[PDB]
RNA sequence: UUGGCGGUACUUUAUAUCCAUCUAGAGGAGCCUGUUCUAUAAUCGAUAAACCCCGCUCUACCUCACCAUCUCUUGCUAAUUCAGCCUAUAUACCGCCAUCUUCAGCAAACCCUAAAAAGGUAUUAAAGUAAGCAAAAGAAUCAAACAUAAAAACGUUAGGUCAAGGUGUAGCCAAUGAAAUGGGAAGAAAUGGGCUACAUUUUCUUAUAAAAGAACAUUACUAUACCCUUUAUGAAACUAAAGGACUAAGGAGGAUUUAGU
């Protein structure tokens, strides 16, 4: 049996998001890609360096916004600009988000030497695609 | 804005030099992406932009490339059981013609600055110039 | 540079601007293990003399 | 111990608000695309959404959509009883009020025809509606046994003398079979600078592709890639494959063909030319002959192509030796 | 090509409903939290630089590398002193300069001047910074100035400027006297500081004081030193003290500015306006007309930052327009703000909200309601989040145009700007709605608004242990419920007058009775009598007699009504 | 390495070892703990103070700047959090009242509350439910071998003449309680009481192999019956 | 201290005749609170509709073109017209260009996403000239064709010089022009050993 | 901290090969020809041998950057098959999908 | 009563499948490679179906975890009586899979039974019902279909993997940790898989696979072994390729067994 990235069935009480519900074979069919860069296109270089930055950028955002992430973040690279689009729960006060945005942007712009912007869409609570 | 509108918006300064301008006979723009729909939207934006600036454009779709590789599915043994992965590359070629160097810089900036994420460009400018003055006359 | 990532994130965790669920998990397993008397011996004072 | 989200049944006020938001959506989408709101249509909407939200997902159900609420929201079956609680339909307690209400009518029709007392093929090339189509008409779910019984009752109605009312009734449950035109698409007949008539058609066998250019009048001179056919095809079986189209129609030595085949091997290239010549020669033969070709295999593309190899297998079907035990 | 989005918050603020600043306090707090987070990152980057040193950006981006401000040259040489001066460290540079003197090693006069510049400009104090000032007679700056073996014009000039900056006007003037005795020549910057000194000093006689400042100008021509914009701006800024007597001098300066070829900037007019249109002006009967001429002069021109008071001009111009009650002039001033990139000189946080608040308030007062609502949608929220008094002005304008149908809508807008629990605003909304009668449809709409304003009072009461329902809102909310098909709710609200011990008004009491007669419910009519007895209102007895004639009272009702009549 | 660190959900999943062959083999035990329970965003061991994150951004009208707590002040905060941890831990320790039935370790005679509301908000608050037997029956299956179900017999009554019983079976005891409890409300007999305190006459009967001999008694006699009959 | 309440989406205040280019001036992510469209995305569950825009990760994962609308592109290109220069009308055909400008210089630019703008392929330059355009005697043309080897194509009569050896594109470009000049002048020169062919 | 002591040894081998690249190029060039006297070539054969062993670039092994796995690595991403599949099967690699055909 | 089993009958069965039918193989020779065995100072894991060119899309040094010898003791990190551990337990687990399997079920909420351990179907219908997962549908192999891939629930085998990484418990901390140098050998052995040959439908040469000229049984066919030279990679040839001769066995393979619609 295949165990890869499959949220298995319980007794109908496990909420799962759209991203979690779909197994790997639905990638490019029902669900898209969380990161969009040009490094895996044919005749393009620096796939390894873009992929390592993604791993870190995801671990950074989880720790910097602990318990405030409704879904996995979406990374969008255009030219040298990096754009982070994160669904965040409305747990923290509003002013705290302004602090963490200023901090996380400046810190990641001086770490990778690129302009990095954070885009936050706040949800009242996690969106449930289906109960499995 | 309903009642409050800018009066005399400031526009950049464009100064005509005395150097002659480059003459591009052709300018091929090969965009690449994993998504066909993004290329269709970019093709519409780029063709509309060219037609609005007076540039002559043609578009075709070079054949797509699919790169596949195989990996071992299990962490240990079970050799016969594999998992395969592929990366798909799609192309849209925008062939422009008879462009001066000023028209090709403004156009390329405008379309490159609006290049979607996951899209790679490969501009192939083809300049036309006279013969070298030494070559023009045979000298022994 | 694995040293830069491990050091930088550790410094941020001590400043309160980053949270390491893995490290907090390990910090409590050490705290509990020391109470049980299975903690790390001091160097030069190991079981074998 | 059931704790999952219940069906979010859509009330009429809900769908009514979903139609006001959609109507305001169209006016905005029109203003974005610079079009006139009055004439903006469903077709323009689908095109606009595809430009503004490019998605390359293979399944089109998973792509962005701004459709009318009627298309997306399933028709809610209306309440079957009123405020007092009395069901609206006398067969409510059967559990299949619409299936049995229909079977009640058809059984009553049969009785009047049988009591009251020509060719029955008033409609031809038609089929009985499939179970899925019937379910939609009744707005309820049926079993296979329920479908089988409904058809038997409808057949009995046709057997009996049928007035025009019955013919209209049974018509509702007969779907016009869109029998496809399994006939050749004859090519046009162009004219050369010399003025000679000629037709062209493509052919594909395995990985080979050919483009023949048969001429109406000729002496049988076939040139493949600017070479003769005896030279290009040194094997007899390959030449016989080029002979099959003309020999069949007794048209040997009456046409001059010019072929251009690229790709594949010797046998795959002869086969591709055979199909290309058969399709080009259609314009110069009678329709009865074209059917004679189609029914002899000359006009069908061969779908047999090399099968991909499988991971963990020596070949497409060949397996690795099951090791001795 | 693109213009401001009227329905969006400023671009600085995050584009999320949860993160959009509701009030003006949150607007500044939200930005300070952003600036605070930027400072937290820059601190970490500058304190752990080894982790932020790998450079992977081609071309190289200098501004994204760690900063280093501490000297890295250890040897004690004139060069090492130069580094500290370049880094702007004041105390460390003094120590190494003294050490250089202790050894006696030669120090260049130009290098010695770079030290005085740092000390004179910062006034002997380390540069202000954030991390985890009068002139002192005995200080490093003056001591180093004396130790200097060879002095040049620049050296004296640096002292004169630093003294004036740090409020050492008397000493600075003395230093200038020495420069003249040495026969050296000052620069424009030094002459501007000297003029700034004479003005700040309080001279008994203005005529002497003015003749002195002019003497500095005459020495600027003897020494072949040409004035700059700041020189004239400084003189006019000083003249704002003497409003009455500075008018003729002020105009002469502006005429001289053009002849010399210096172009008056927005700051230069900011001073002429202050001098001609005093804020504390008792003589409002016949104000000056100069503001009209200035705007004509500046019509269509584009301005750039050329002084430190340019931002002040726009805020002051609108204030004078509001004082003069001329809305045509306010459009000219705003029209000038829109030409080119003049928008950048509106002002900072204190003055940006004053200009637009002054502007919008003038529009509502003197503009047609139709146009006033166009300005309302454009400016708010995109430009500024207004305070509650702005809404009171908008609501009053709607009342004067006989367009109270929009009062419910203005209330919904106010709730987004953190006026949901504002007592002054809630009283104005209810008052205007219930001031006069209206058609049935309008009354029903007002009743829904009255219910919404009631919920604010109710929720506030529940949360707070001690809450008072103001008397006037209670009357307005009750009247609106009766008039708008919510009479049942109004009978429940009748009890709240006793719970909060508020005296019902005579008009409200009789209104309840009128509705009762149409309903025909004697019970409801007697309920009004009960409340009248509680507060011992004299009309209550008359109202009870009115019920006797209006409705047929049952014998049980007669006994109950008689008891209340006795009470 | 920073790249070999896993999330809390994945760390507890493995450490708890709930999923696995152990569960089917019947295998105190470790307890999951939330480590972000008391942690405040912006609070670190070093004790830095970050305006707008863990301290007021403006204090008494003064725009705050970055700072750090002294070694003494931080030690207090660290010890205070340690105390707050003990308080939360103590809560779980507390064990509170329940009522035993016929015996301390048995479910027989235990009140489990009223049946659930009906279709149209028909509450049954006046009815009480009592357990009469809880059994762990077993059905042999090829997939699972021995599979266990909980068979519960309950009785319900309003103490005013109406009572009923039912059997509920499930794999989980809590489910078997709900099934029996709501099933029994559908089988309500009405029992005739002489003057509301006793049966109308002596009753002797045999049901299958069980014999019962009831006798009518005067007031104050009390219930002198099988513990189940008392229930 | 109650939790903060989110404001209603600003799409509610957007008129149907608004200036949308101002709403999305530049490339931005999809904001359900700023896009006044009831768009839905997601494979629907059985007896379910596609998911709504709010909290929709799939719509966020899309590179939208909301900033690029037909109204914006036309307003943008109107401003960008002042930059453009007019192609000389006389050069109305490709053959006309070969007459007056026989030399074709091919240079390639590459645009990718990342911190580095450096691509190794950008240095290469390619010069293409037709020998007919060059003034070559019968002797010269034979000498030019033998020296260049496979660079010359008899079918097209085009000489192709590809230079990538130098680090920069301006160096490789100047080198290809140099290679042509030496080949041209050497072709005309006649060496005594040539008489032994 | 790097993943393990094996990745640490590999990292040092990569930094000592970069230091000795020009040197090992210049010396090794003297040996890879037939134009110089064999006496010089025999001596250059020992100068290259005398350099430290970790300067040799054939002692470098490509390991997964995240797990330090010596075999199973894909050179375009520098990840093992196990790590690659985890990122690919979760939609985190841009453009990588399963191959169905 | 339920399951399981039956050298218990009955009916229907497998679809490259249990037998039969068809084609090329395996089992014999020569080698290549795995494993066991023997054996070495010298890894580990897999080892019936579901191990045996398996983890390895890969071991001359490195890799490396092994053996021998010498050496280091706060010993990668911002801090830490701490760092580090390929140390034991896959019978504590996560992760990622195998097998049944392209099998058709699984589990939740109910309802019914002269009591229920459990069971619940009949279509000319007799107590079963209505949602979820799987199958199906859809998508992919760029028209169409078919086909192939992919997908395949709950469980079964305490199946595989503490050595991808992580981790519970126990253990080492001047050593079970870190580093350097040199080694990690072989077989009158058995066995699994592959490769090549045994030739005439063949061998060599030109060609292009068409045709032609020669060879054709003692070395004719026939060595990817051994040995001898040269080249490529590397610091190191112990590796790989290309020639050279030397050439031995083999003459289509016993029972038996593999794959293919
Ligand atoms: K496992
Ligand atoms: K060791
Ligand atoms: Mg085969
Ligand atoms: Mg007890
Ligand atoms: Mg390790
Ligand atoms: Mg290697
Ligand atoms: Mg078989
Ligand atoms: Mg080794
Ligand atoms: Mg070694
Ligand atoms: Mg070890
Ligand atoms: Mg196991
Ligand atoms: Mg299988
Ligand atoms: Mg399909
Ligand atoms: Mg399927
Ligand atoms: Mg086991
Ligand atoms: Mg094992
Ligand atoms: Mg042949
Ligand atoms: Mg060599």
């Amino acid at each position: 049996k295949n165990r890869a990235a499959r949220v298995r069935v319980a007794k109908g009480n496990k909420p799962v998001s759209y991203e979690e519900a779909h197994a790997p074979h639905y990638i490019a069919h029902r669900k898209g890609w969380l990161s969009l860069h040009t490094g895996n296109l044919d005749g393009e270089d620096h796939a390894a360096e873009r992929t390592l930055e993604d791993v870190f950028l995801r671990k950074f955002m989880m720790g910097t916004f602990p318990g405030c992430l409704a879904d996995q973040i979406v990374l969008k690279r255009r030219a040298n600009q990096v754009d982070i689009c994160a669904l965040v729960l409305r747990q923290l006060p509003a002013h705290k988000f302004y602090f963490l945005v200023g901090y996380s942007e400046t810190l990641l712009s001086h770490f990778y030497k690129c302009p990095v912007r954070l885009h936050l869409q706040t949800v009242p609570s996690k969106v449930v695609y289906k109960y499995i | 804005l309903h009642v409050d509108v800018p009066k005399d918006v400031t526009r950049p300064t464009i100064t005509t030099s005395d150097e002659p301008d480059t003459l591009y006979k052709r300018l091929s723009i090969l965009v690449k992406a994993h998504d066909r729909a993004v290329l269709d939207s970019y093709e519409y934006f780029a063709v509309l932009a060219a037609k609005e600036l007076g540039i002559s454009i043609k578009v075709h779709e070079p054949p797509r490339k699919i790169e596949r590789f195989t990996l071992l599915k299990s962490v240990h043994i079970f050799k016969k059981h594999r998992v395969q992965y592929e990366m798909r590359t799609l192309y849209r070629c925008l062939e422009l013609k008879h462009l001066t160097g000023s028209t090709a810089s403004v156009y390329l900036e405008y379309i490159q600055r609006n290049l979607p994420e996951g899209v790679a460009m490969e501009v192939t400018k083809t300049q036309i110039q006279q013969l070298p003055e030494h070559i023009k006359e045979p000298m022994w | 540079n694995h040293n830069t990532y491990f050091a930088l994130m550790g410094n941020l965790r001590f400043l309160g601007l980053y949270r390491d669920e893995h490290q907090d998990f390990k910090d409590e397993q050490r705290r509990l293990k020391k109470l049980r008397g299975k903690g790390k011996p001091r160097k030069g004072e190991g079981k074998r003399a | 111990n059931v704790q999952a989200s219940r069906q979010e049944s859509y009330t009429e006020d809900f769908i009514k608000k979903q139609i006001e938001e959609f109507n305001i959506g169209k006016r905005h989408l029109a203003n974005m695309m610079g079009e006139d709101p009055e004439t903006f249509a469903e077709e323009d909407i689908d095109r606009a959404i595809a430009y503004l939200f490019p998605s390359g997902l293979f399944e089109k159900r998973a792509r962005p959509m701004m459709k009318h609420p009627e298309h997306i929201f399933p028709k809610q079956r209306a309440t079957q009883w009123g405020e007092d609680g009395r069901p609206f339909h006398f067969l409510f307690y059967t559990g299949k009020q619409s299936y049995y209400s229909l079977m009640h009518d058809v059984y009553g029709k049969v009785m009047q025809l049988e009591k009251h007392r020509a060719e029955s093929r008033d409609l031809i090339g038609s089929r009985w509606l499939i179970k899925e189509e019937l379910e939609e008409m009744l707005v309820e779910k049926l079993s296979d046994e329920d479908y089988a019984q409904f058809i038997r009752l409808l057949e009995k109605l046709l057997t009996l003398p049928c007035g025009p009312a019955e013919e209209e009734f049974v018509q509702r449950f007969r779907r016009s079979v869109t029998i496809q035109s399994k006939k050749q698409l004859i090519e046009p007949v162009q004219y050369d600078e010399q003025g000679m008539a000629f037709s062209t058609s493509e052919g594909r066998r395995k990985s080979a592709t050919a483009q023949a250019v048969v001429y109406e009048h000729g002496s049988g001179k076939i040139h493949v890639n600017g070479v003769d056919y005896l030279i290009y095809f040194p094997i007899t079986q390959d030449r016989e494959q080029l002979m099959f189209p003309f020999h069949f129609l007794d048209r040997l030595e009456r046409h001059d063909v010019t072929c251009t085949v690229s790709g594949g091997g010797r046998s795959a290239q002869a086969g591709a030319i055979r199909l290309a010549m058969a399709r080009a020669l259609c314009s110069f033969v009678t329709e009865d002959e074209v059917e004679w070709m189609r029914q002899a295999g000359l006009l069908t593309p061969d779908p047999r192509i090399r099968e991909r190899k499988k991971p963990g297998q020596e070949g497409a079907r060949r397996k690795f030796t099951w090791k001795k035990r | 090509t693109v213009n401001r989005d009227p329905t969006a918050a400023p671009y600085v603020f995050h584009d999320d409903p949860y993160l959009i600043p509701t009030s003006a306090l949150e607007s500044r707090s939200f930005l300070l939290a952003k600036k605070s987070g930027e400072t937290a990152a820059k601190f970490i980057i500058n304190s752990y630089p080894k982790y932020f040193q790998k450079d992977i950006a081609e071309p190289h981006i200098p501004c994204l590398m760690p900063e280093y401000f501490e000297p890295q040259i250890e040897d004690v040489s004139e060069a090492a002193l130069e580094e500290r001066i370049r880094l702007r460290k004041v105390r460390a540079s003094v120590d190494m300069f003294d050490q250089l003197l202790q050894a006696g090693t030669t120090v260049s006069l130009e290098t010695t001047n770079s030290l005085l510049d740092l000390l004179c400009y910062y006034g002997d104090q380390e540069p202000p910074a954030d991390y985890p000032g009068p002139w002192k007679a005995q200080n490093n700056a003056e001591r180093i100035f004396a130790l200097m073996p060879e002095k040049n014009a620049r050296s004296y000039c640096t002292m004169i400027r630093g003294m004036v900056k740090h409020r050492a006007y008397a000493q600075a003037l003395n230093v200038y006297t020495e420069l003249l005795n040495n026969r050296l020549s000052a620069d424009v910057y030094t002459f501007n500081a000297l003029i700034e000194a004479k003005t700040f000093i309080l001279n008994e006689k203005f005529e002497e004081k003015w003749n002195d400042i002019l003497d500095l100008l005459k020495h600027m021509v003897a020494q072949k030193v040409k004035p700059n914009l700041q020189t004239f701006n400084t003189i006019l800024k000083g003249l704002r003290k003497c409003y009455s007597l500075g008018r003729i001098p002020a105009l002469q300066i502006l005429r001289e500015m053009k002849h010399i070829g210096i172009e008056p900037s927005l700051a230069t007019y900011h001073h002429i306006i202050h001098l001609f249109y005093p804020r504390d002006l008792s003589a409002i009967k016949m104000p000056s007309l100069i503001i009209y001429d200035i705007m004509n002069e500046l019509e269509g021109r584009t301005f750039s930052p050329q002084d430190l008071d340019d931002g002040r001009f726009f805020q002051l111009a609108m204030s004078v327009c509001s004082s003069l009650r001329d809305l045509e002039l306010a459009y000219q001033v705003h029209r000038l703000l829109n030409t080119g990139d003049n928008r950048k000189l509106v002002g900072h946080d204190p003055l940006r909200k004053v200009y637009y608040s002054k502007f919008f308030s003038l529009i509502c007062s003197l503009e047609q309601i139709d146009v006033t609502l166009k300005w309302y949608k454009d400016l708010i929220p995109s430009v500024f989040l207004p305070h509650y008094q702005i809404f009171i002005g908008l609501l009053q304008a709607l009342d004067v145009a006989n367009r109270l149908e929009l009062v419910p809508q203005i209330w919904k807008d106010s709730k987004e700007y953190s006026h949901t629990f504002r007592d002054a605003l809630r009283e104005e909304v209810l008052m205007l709605m219930a001031r006069d009668k209206h058609p049935p449809e309008l009354q029903v709409a007002f009743a829904d608004c009255a219910a919404d304003i009631k919920s604010t009072y109710e929720d506030q009461s529940a949360r707070q242990p001690a809450f008072d329902w103001p008397a006037n809102p209670l009357q307005y909310i009750a009247v609106l419920f009766l008039r708008g098909g919510r009479s049942q709710e109004a009978w429940k609200m009748l009890e709240l007058f006793k719970k909060h011990k508020k005296i019902p008004r005579n008009e409200l009491l009789e209104e309840f009775m009128d509705t009762a007669k149409a309903s025909g419910s004697t019970a409801l009519a007697i309920e009004v009598v009960k409340l009248a007895s509680a507060f011992s209102l004299p009309i209550g007895e008359s109202l009870a007699q009115r019920v006797v004639m209006d409705f047929t009272v049952d014998p049980e009702q007669k006994e109950a009504l008689g008891n209340l009549t006795e009470l | 390495s920073f790249f070999t660190k896993l999330t809390a959900e994945e760390l507890w999943k493995g450490a708890l070892a709930e999923t696995g062959a152990g569960a089917r083999k019947g295998r105190k035990k470790k307890k999951r703990k939330d480590l972000n329970r008391g942690q405040i965003i912006g609070e670190g061991r070093s004790g830095f103070l970050w305006p707008g994150l863990n301290v007021p951004l403006i204090k008494s009208g003064v725009v705050q700047n970055i700072g750090q707590r002294s070694k003494e002040e931080q030690q207090k905060v660290e010890a205070t959090m340690v105390e707050q941890r003990e308080e939360w831990d103590r809560k779980r320790k507390i064990k509170v009242k329940r009522e035993r039935g016929w015996s301390g370790n048995t479910w027989g005679g235990v009140s489990i509350g009223p049946p659930d509301p009906g279709p149209n908000g028909e509450t049954y608050e006046d009815f009480d439910t009592r357990i009469l037997e809880v059994r762990n029956v077993f059905n042999m299956t090829a997939k699972e071998g021995r599979k266990k179900s909980v068979r519960v017999l309950v009785a319900v009554g309003n103490g005013n003449g109406a009572a009923g019983f039912a059997i509920g079976k499930a794999a989980d005891r809590g489910d078997a309680f709900r099934k029996a409890k709501n099933r029994a409300i559908h089988y309500l007999h009405y029992i005739e009481r002489y003057e509301g305190h006793t049966i109308f006459h002596d009753i002797s009967l045999r049901f299958k192999r069980t014999q019962i001999r009831m006798k009518k008694q005067p007031r104050g006699y009390g219930l002198r019956c099988h513990r189940a009959i008392i229930t | 201290p109650m939790r903060r309440k989110a404001l209603p989406p600003r799409t509610e205040k957007m008129d149907t005749d608004q200036d949308w280019p101002s709403v999305y001036p530049t490339a931005a992510p999809f904001k359900p609170s700023a896009v006044p469209l009831p768009v839905r995305m997601g494979y629907p569950v059985k007896k379910g509709v596609p998911m709504a825009k709010e909290g929709n990760l799939e719509l966020l994962k899309i590179p939208n073109f909301l900033h690029l609308t037909p109204v914006a592109i036309k307003r943008h290109c109107a401003a960008l017209k002042d930059f453009c220069t007019e192609w000389p009308a006389a050069l109305d055909s490709d053959e006309k260009c070969e007459e007056h400008f026989p030399v074709e210089i091919d240079t390639a630019d590459y645009v990718s996403s990342g911190p580095s703008i450096r691509n190794p392929k950008a240095r290469a330059v390619t010069l293409r000239v037709k020998l007919s355009s060059l003034n070559l005697d019968n002797h010269a043309k034979k000498k030019l064709i033998k020296l260049v080897g496979e660079r010359y194509c008899k079918a097209t009569d085009v000489l192709t010089i590809t230079t990538d050896r130098c680090p920069l594109k301006r160096q490789n470009y100047d080198y290809a022009v140099y290679l042509l000049t030496v080949l041209y002048h050497e072709s005309w020169k006649t060496e005594d050993w040539e008489n032994s062919k | 901290y790097y993943v393990d002591w094996r990745m640490l040894r590999d990292l040092k081998r990569r930094k000592m090969a970069y230091e000795y690249a020009d040197e090992r190029l210049r010396i090794n060039s003297l040996r890879k020809n037939t134009i110089l006297p064999k006496d010089l070539q025999e001596m250059a054969g020992d100068e290259i041998a005398a350099l430290p062993r970790d300067s040799c670039p054939v002692r470098i092994r490509n390991r997964c950057v995240m797990t330090s796995r010596p075999r199973g690595v894909k050179r375009r991403w520098r990840l093992s098959r196990i790590v690659f599949r985890h990122l690919a099967d979760h939609g985190l690699l841009s453009g990588v999908q399963r191959a169905i055909w």
